[PDB]
């Protein structure tokens, strides 16, 4: 759903456990790993997708 | 009793090691409780219980001082360290400019010496003459009372002999390569491309010998062709450090610089006069001679038949630089490898040799 | 007997008694590892001084805690560094910043040799250019000659060079990275020269990996008169993987393999072994 990179402005939701992306110039919240639905889907600022620094959310909505 | 003393030391260490590593974590905490500890520059001194420093978060503040501290030790151009809100200085690092190691990369020494690449004759032994030799003796040069040689200029297309080149002189010397990137002395904040060209330099001079290798000084010391300033006086910036820390009062002599660049077209009369650049060195074709003394070194590090024949390879080849002569040892391996053994031939070089020749001038 | 069994039970008991410590200590570090938390970039690993600079745009001095090794401080490297006392609690995965911005990946083509054919003398030149180091490292190792780490190939794309790309890629099941020339491209300072070093740190952890480069004449022009300053960013790219290819030898960890619609580009720069030393027609 339509964006150029990634924003949940924080994550309350959900080795790691938890998954926390903001992708902006300003605020980098980095995860090395990808793979999952685990907030139980899409929060914070809706804006769930894709990277241009690969923290890759996997598939929730 | 003996049974349960055997057991009684093999438990003792285990718990002495467990104890060890938890101890040291609960001090890891104890860390933790310690407060942040800002990083600014000293601008200036306003007065000796006033300060002016530019926090390294941005902004430039009034600031005081503790008595622990010096006021000799806070004497301007020193990195400090400022208190998180409290904005006083709490204690002082020696001063830096935040030293890179990934703008300002480093290779103690090269990768190649020059044995590993004669046949490049009459440049090794200029080269030598012009970096090691200042170094060695200054004092020759001072009795006379002509300056130091302070410039190198490469040119000639890349990984052809040139770059090993400025590699193998590096490791004779010891001498510290320093490696930029062009294209990392650019970057889009206030003040960043001044700082690195500046912060290279100092640390050239302060770790001397050592040289600052500048990769495509045509990025960073263009002078244009149709005048435009698109991201290109970002390109003026970098060019007018380099010729004010020349100018200047900044000491090079024991600083060496060595500038390459593909072919010289871009390079402003200022350059070309010494003090600047001094010593152009020019890339041409390996002589018969050569020929001969680059197959012998490359070959040799080859495994062969123990009857062979150098001279022959030598004769058919012309047009051919450092980088050709390799790939001739390497094409007549393919086909030792093809032919299910570890040994070169005359054979395959005599083939190997011909097919580089065919498929160029 | 009786005080050797005494402070024996007592050495079974006190590391429970330890073990209960850590856990108090480990439930304490768990709670500060989790994000949201800062990433940084260590640039100076008395004091044991670390300087990092976290991505807020401020820098500051720390010392190193235990909880972190002096040797998983180095730029190019994510640290978890707290919002609030800066000091660098645990270290992240990594690679700093952006982990290269735009790669199509594809995990395995199904591309094999039986979909392609009469290119057969082709075939050979480029099995020996690629594969024959990979498999047989050690052959080219104890001979001493260098193994390549790029060829070059040019001609026409979907006669069956790209489709041949794909397939060695599957059978040594290296990981195949496309990188788009034009993309690298940027009017912003620089990115393209960043990206490809990128490339490279990503490619050697990933061996046995394919670099497929798509296009070499669009950044394969480079001007040659005064007019090379407009058109840096072009130059620069094309120089950067050069160099990095000449800085290593005698490895096949990773190949870089470039592709163009038409040749028109060819230099004297591209030539060294470890370089693009294959030229397949």
């Amino acid at each position: 759903h339509p964006l150029q990179v990634a924003r949940c402005t924080k994550i309350i939701k959900g080795e790691d456990a938890k998954y926390v992306i903001n992708l902006k110039q300003i605020a980098k919240f980095v995860v090395g790993l990808g793979e999952r639905v685990s907030p139980t889907d899409i929060e914070e600022g809706m804006r769930v997708g894709v990277d241009r620094s690969k923290y890759n959310i996997e598939l929730p909505l | 009793h003996r049974r349960y003393d055997d057991q009684l030391k093999q438990r003792r260490q285990n718990i002495r090691d467990l104890e060890k590593l938890y101890d040291k974590t609960e001090n890891d905490i104890k860390a933790l409780q310690s407060i942040g500890q800002l990083i600014g520059e000293v601008m200036k001194e306003l007065s000796e219980e006033k300060y002016i420093v530019k926090a390294s978060s941005g902004p430039r503040y009034i600031v005081g001082v503790r008595n622990s501290v010096d006021r000799s030790k806070l004497k301007k151009g020193v990195r400090v360290t400022l208190d998180i809100t409290t904005l006083t200085i709490m204690r002082i690092l020696p001063r830096e400019t935040d030293p890179l190691v990934y703008n300002m990369t480093s290779f103690e020494q090269g990768e190649i010496t020059f044995d590993g690449i004669g046949g490049l004759t009459e440049q090794i032994r200029e080269l030598r003459e012009v970096i090691e030799l200042p170094l060695k003796n200054p004092e020759i040069f001072q009795r006379v009372g002509i300056k130091p040689p302070k410039g190198v200029l490469l040119y000639g297309p890349p990984g052809t002999g040139k770059t090993l080149l400025a590699k193998a002189v590096a490791a004779t010397i010891g001498a510290n390569f320093i490696f930029s990137p062009a294209s990392g002395i650019v970057d889009k904040y206030i003040g960043e491309s001044a700082r690195i060209i500046r912060e290279m330099f100092a640390y050239a001079k302060e770790h001397e010998p050592c040289i600052i290798f500048m990769d495509e000084v045509d990025a960073i010391g263009g002078r244009r062709f149709s005048e435009g300033t698109s991201a290109d006086r970002e390109i003026q910036r970098t060019l007018m450090e380099l010729l004010t820390q020349m100018d200047g009062f900044d000491n090079l002599g024991q600083t060496k610089i060595i500038m390459a660049t593909n072919r010289p077209d871009t390079l402003d009369p200022a350059l070309l006069r010494p003090g600047r650049l001094d010593r152009k060195v020019e890339i041409p074709l390996p002589n018969e001679a050569g020929r001969l003394e680059i197959f012998k070194i490359h070959t040799a590090k080859v495994k062969k038949t123990g009857e062979f024949d150098f001279e022959a390879a030598v004769k058919m080849s012309d047009g051919f630089n450092g980088a050709d002569i390799r790939n001739c040892a390497t094409e007549a391996g393919f086909f030792a490898i093809r032919d299910d053994r570890d040994h070169i031939n005359p054979d395959d070089l005599m083939k190997a040799v011909r097919k580089v020749a065919e498929v160029k001038k | 007997i009786r005080i050797f069994r005494s402070e024996l039970q007592r050495l079974s008991h006190e590391n429970n008694v330890m073990l209960e410590k850590i856990k108090d200590n480990k439930e304490k570090i768990k709670n500060n590892r989790q994000l949201p938390y800062l990433v940084a970039n260590v640039v100076e690993v008395v004091g044991k001084a670390a300087v990092v600079k976290t991505s807020s745009r401020q820098t500051v001095f720390l010392p190193m805690v235990g909880l972190v090794d002096p040797d998983k401080l180095k730029p190019n490297d994510l640290v978890g560094v707290n919002k609030d006392s800066y000091l660098i609690l645990d270290t992240l995965p990594s690679e700093f910043d952006s982990r290269v911005k735009a790669m199509e990946v594809d995990e395995k083509p199904t591309e094999t040799y039986s979909d392609v054919g009469g290119l057969d003398k082709q075939i050979e030149e480029l099995v020996e250019a690629i594969v024959l180091p990979m498999k047989r490292a050690d052959k080219f190792k104890d001979m001493g000659i260098r193994a390549p780490k790029g060829a070059l190939m040019y001609g026409p794309p979907g006669t069956g060079k790209t489709l041949l790309a794909r397939a060695c890629a599957a059978q040594t099941n290296a990981t195949f990275l496309k990188l788009a020339a034009p993309q690298l491209v940027q009017m912003y300072i620089g990115e393209g020269a960043k990206l490809v070093r990128d490339a490279f740190a990503l490619a050697k952890e990933k061996a046995p990996t394919i670099i497929f480069i798509d296009e070499l004449d669009a950044i394969g022009t480079k001007r040659f008169d005064s007019e090379k300053s407009g058109d840096r960013e072009v130059q620069r790219t094309m120089l950067e993987l050069l160099n990095q290819l000449d800085g290593f030898s005698s490895d096949d960890r990773v190949k870089v393999l470039a592709a163009t619609n038409r040749v028109d580009v060819l230099d004297p720069a591209l030539l060294r072994s470890g370089r693009l030393d294959r030229k397949i027609e």
